């Protein structure tokens, strides 16, 4: 199966910092038809995960614009221009185009100074 | 508008099974993807296995970690989604989600509040 | 306890 490994581990920032989050995949992760289904979720401690970047790219509705997704390949990354309070929780990339889907080990994104 | 509700999880004992349940809300539950991701107290989400819309013929996958214990099914009629376990162990101990598609490409679109399963004593 | 009780693809 192909892995996803998500890095760093754990990602600390001021609010108002921009954060990243790199996925890098184990092997191509686009499907038969053209997709990429590398998705990105965020759940905040003790509450479900919520979907934030379906696509490679596409940003779910209801998710505000600081949060971004991009790169096809086998790096792809997560980008949130400012991040705020409630922004802080673990976030985990999904690949969803090669099964068994998989996801990442999470990227917790908590308070730093 | 969108509601998705688990039940069925609890304290098992090692081995056996148990079937976990998802009733929805809201929207034509026969025409989307469904889920059932696990995190365990432990950390990751783990996806199990998934199940498709009519467009689709209904196909099925699964993880290997549950790929002959583990069987999902749907009441299309009920809108229920199912999730039969069986010969539990350690690593099933874990917070069972159902998730349902959107109508691109989105696995997990709408997660349910998740129910718990503790299986080791 | 209770009552009668490379490698990757
Ligand atoms: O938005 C339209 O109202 C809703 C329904 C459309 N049919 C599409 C669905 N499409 C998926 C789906 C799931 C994973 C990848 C690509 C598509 O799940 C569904 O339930």
């Amino acid at each position: 199966q192909v892995l996803m490994t998500q890095t760093p581990l754990s990602l600390p920032v001021s609010l108002g910092d921009q954060a990243s989050i790199s996925c890098r995949s184990s092997q191509s992760i686009v499907h038969s038809n053209g997709n990429t289904y590398l998705e990105w979720y965020l759940q905040k401690p003790g509450q479900s995960p919520k979907l934030l970047i379906y696509k490679v790219s596409n940003r779910f509705s209801g998710v505000p614009d600081r949060f971004s997704g991009s790169g096809s390949g086998t790096d792809f990354t997560l980008k949130i221009s400012r991040v705020e309070a409630e922004d802080l929780g673990v976030y985990y990339c999904f690949q969803g185009s090669h099964v068994p889907y998989t996801f990442g080990g999470g990227t917790k994104l908590e308070i730093k100074r | 508008e969108v509601k998705l509700v688990e039940s069925g999880g609890g304290l098992v004992q090692p081995g056996g099974s148990l079937r976990l349940s998802c009733a929805t809300s809201g929207f034509s539950f026969t025409d989307y993807y469904m889920a059932w991701v696990r995190q365990p107290p432990g950390k990751a989400l783990e996806w199990l296995a998934f199940i498709r819309n009519k467009a689709n013929g209904y196909t099925t996958d699964y993880s290997a970690s549950v790929k002959g214990r583990f069987t999902i099914s749907r009441d299309n009629s009920q809108s229920i989604l199912y999730l039969q376990m069986n010969t539990l162990r350690a690593e099933d101990s874990a917070t069972y989600y159902c998730a349902r598609g959107d109508y691109y490409g989105a696995w997990f679109a709408y997660w349910g509040q998740g129910t718990l399963v503790t299986v080791s004593a | 306890s209770t009552s009668s009780g490379g490698g990757s693809a």
